[PDB]
C-alpha cells in the first residue's frame, strides 16, 4: 500500500548531527513532494522544509536554515533529513509527509496537502550516556509486587514476568527522566496472596542499548 | 511566526464546534492552501481539510473548513468521542515556505470518569544498603487522563526530589502515570512516615508507607 | 493558488 516508513529512533549528544531517512513505497516517488516536520514532547508541528523527490529542489525554513539537509535518493525512493550541531531544544519527533509537485507544462489547479505520513522518528539530544540499569525488588487475598529499574541510559527498557510465562495482572509503567538526565521505570505484578510461599516471581529487565539482562527475583520481606 | 489558535475547545456528543485559526495577509488572506490535520496522542498527523474546504477520500462531511479574510475555521459536526484529537491548521506562507497553527485541543464531554487506583512501595532494603532511597507512588485505570500528584512526609509537604511522569493510554481506554521521590536514608528513616497523594477530578487518593 | 514547490 501507499505508505512512508522512517528510521528508527536516534540518541545524539549536544553538538552531533543526526540523519533520519523516509523510505516511500506504492507509488511513483517522482510525482511528488516530501515535507519534514519536528514536534517537540507536547508542542505544535513546526515546518522544517520540503524537497521535490523529482529535481531535488529544496526550500527550508528560516529557523532551520543554517543547520538542516534535506536530500533525496530516488534509486531507492527514500528522503533524507540532515540536523547538524544539535542542542537540547531539537529533542522532538521528526515526521515525513508527503505532497503535490507540479512541474513546469503542469494552467492546472494547484491544490497542496500533506496526505501521506511517515510513522515518525522519535531524536533525544542529551550529554548524558549510556548505562544499564540498577533493578531493585519492590516486596509486597491478593497482593502486589514488583521491581525497579533505576538510572538507566539510553531507552527502551523491556520487562517480563518469569520469562513471559506470567501476563495476568502485570503492568508495567512509562519511564521517567530525572534531573539527571537518566531514566528509571517501574514494573507491578498483582499474584494471589496463597502463592506467596510457593510460586517463585522474576521479573526479567533487558537494556540492550549495554546488552545488559537483569532477572531479579522478588521475594517477600 | 506561527498562526494562531485557539488553545482548547470542548464539546459535548452531537453538539458542533468550530475552531479558528488566524493568520495575517501573506498567508490565510491571499491563498487557498490551507490545510487541518488532526493527530491523536502518539501518532501522525492526518489529513482532514485541503484547500481551505475540501475532504479527501473516506473522510466524513461532519468536518468542514471555510475562510473569511484572514481567519480559516474548521468546524466538526456531530461531535463524537473519537474526535478528541489535537488539531493543527498550516497555510502556505509565500517564497515556496509552509506554517502551521498553534495546536487546538478539542475535548468531548459526557464521558464516564474512572477514579485511579495507587500503590505506593517503600525503598528496598537492598537500595538502603546501596545508601539510596526512592518512594514509587504508582496510578493506573483512571481517565480523563490528568492527575496532579503531591508527596508528604508526615503532614508536611515536600517538592524536592519528585519526578511525575506524563500519564500514557493502557491498553483499554483508561490512563497510567508514575511518581518517584528521591531522599537519602536518614530522611526516609527520620520521618513517620510518608504519603503519596494523586487528586483526579477534584477527588484525592492517598496511600501511605512507614520504615 | 500559485505553485509552490521550490527551484533551483
Amino acid at each position: 500500500q501507499v505508505q512512508l516508513v522512517q528510521s528508527g529512533a536516534e540518541v545524539k549528544k549536544p553538538g552531533a548531527s543526526v540523519k533520519v531517512s523516509c523510505r516511500a513505497s506504492g507509488y511513483t516517488f517522482t510525482n511528488y513532494a516530501m515535507h519534514w516536520v519536528r514536534q517537540a514532547p507536547g508542542q505544535r508541528l513546526e515546518w522544517m522544509g520540503w524537497i521535490n523527490a523529482g529535481n531535488g529542489y529544496t526550500k527550508y525554513s528560516q529557523k532551520f536554515q543554517d543547520r538542516v539537509t534535506i536530500t533525496r535518493d530516488t534509486s531507492a525512493t527514500t528522503a533524507y533529513m540532515e540536523l547538524s550541531s544539535l542542542r537540547s531544544e531539537d529533542t522532538a519527533m521528526y515526521y515525513c509527509a508527503r505532497d503535490s509537485f507540479y512541474d513546469i507544462l503542469s494552467p492546472v489547479y494547484h491544490y497542496y496537502g500533506m496526505d501521506v505520513w511517515g510513522q515518525g522518528t522519535t531524536v533525544t539530544v542529551s550529554s548524558a550516556s549510556t548505562k544499564g540499569p540498577s533493578v531493585f525488588p519492590l516486596a509486597p487475598g491478593t497482593a502486589a509486587l514488583g521491581c525497579l529499574v533505576k538510572d538507566y541510559f539510553p531507552e527502551p527498557v523491556t520487562v517480563s514476568w518469569n520469562s513471559g510465562a506470567l501476563t495476568s495482572g502485570v503492568h508495567t509503567f512509562p519511564a521517567v527522566l530525572q534531573s539527571s538526565g537518566l531514566y528509571s521505570l517501574s514494573s507491578v505484578v498483582t499474584v494471589p496472596s496463597s502463592s506467596l510461599g510457593t510460586q517463585t516471581y522474576i521479573c526479567n529487565v533487558n537494556h540492550k542499548p549495554s546488552n545488559t539482562k537483569v532477572d531479579k527475583k522478588v521475594e517477600p520481606k | 511566526s506561527a498562526l494562531t489558535q485557539p488553545d482548547s475547545v470542548s464539546g459535548s456528543p452531537g453538539q458542533s464546534i468550530t475552531i479558528s485559526c488566524t493568520g495575517t495577509s501573506n498567508d490565510v488572506g491571499i491563498y487557498n492552501h490551507v490545510s487541518w490535520y488532526q493527530q491523536h496522542p502518539g501518532k501522525a498527523p492526518k489529513l482532514m481539510i485541503y484547500d481551505v474546504n475540501k475532504r479527501p477520500s473516506g473522510i466524513s462531511n461532519r468536518f468542514s473548513g471555510s475562510k473569511s479574510g484572514d481567519t480559516a475555521s474548521l468546524t466538526i459536526s456531530g461531535l463524537q468521542a473519537e474526535d478528541e484529537a489535537d488539531y493543527y491548521c498550516c497555510s502556505y506562507a509565500g517564497s515556496s515556505a509552509w506554517v502551521f497553527g498553534g495546536g487546538t485541543k478539542l475535548t468531548v464531554l459526557g464521558q464516564p470518569k474512572a477514579a485511579p487506583s495507587v500503590t505506593l512501595f517503600p525503598p528496598s532494603s537492598e537500595e538502603l544498603q546501596a545508601n539510596k532511597a526512592t518512594l514509587v507512588c504508582l496510578i493506573s485505570d483512571f481517565y480523563p487522563g490528568a492527575v496532579t500528584v503531591a508527596w508528604k512526609a508526615d503532614s508536611s509537604p515536600v517538592k524536592a526530589g519528585v519526578e511525575t511522569t506524563t500519564p500514557s493510554k493502557q491498553s483499554n481506554n483508561k490512563y497510567a502515570a508514575s511518581s518517584y521521590l528521591s531522599l537519602t536514608p536518614e530522611q526516609w528513616k527520620s520521618h513517620r512516615s510518608y504519603s503519596c497523594q494523586v487528586t483526579h477530578e477534584g477527588s484525592t487518593v492517598e496511600k501511605t508507607v512507614a520504615p | 493558488n500559485p505553485n509552490a514547490n521550490p527551484n533551483a
